[PDB]
């Protein structure tokens, strides 16, 4: 146990986590565009002309 | 004389007003790249980032 300085260390390990990228990397999934204001069906012209 | 300071959120925006534990934060960040601000980061510290959580210096990040 006399405890003497050891050597210089050679190099570096350095365990961390990986992220999982089997999800992203797809094709993207946008918000649908909502639809342009379409006229409605069945207008007629309820107003006529008086006499 | 109110126009530009008097200004209004818009509808969608709202304030962070949920308060919440982060001591499991530092020890997840340290678990990815982050080094902690003891240790060397093994790399130069001008190739580094410096961390920050909330106003909390955690360590440094290989680039």
């Amino acid at each position: 146990g006399g405890l003497t300085c050891a050597s210089a260390p050679q190099g570096t390990l350095r365990i961390l986590e990986g992220p999982q990228q089997s999800l992203s990397g797809s094709p993207l999934q946008p918000i649908p565009a909502s639809p342009p204001p379409q006229i409605p069906p069945g207008l007629r012209p309820r107003f006529c002309a008086f006499g | 004389e109110p126009c530009g300071l008097m200004n209004h959120l818009t509808a969608v925006c709202e304030v962070v007003t949920q308060f919440v534990y982060t001591a499991s934060i530092p020890a997840l960040l340290c678990n990815l790249g982050v080094t902690p601000i003891d240790g060397a980061p093994h790399r130069s510290y001008s190739e580094c980032y410096p961390v920050l959580l909330d106003g909390v210096m955690v360590g440094w990040v290989d680039k």
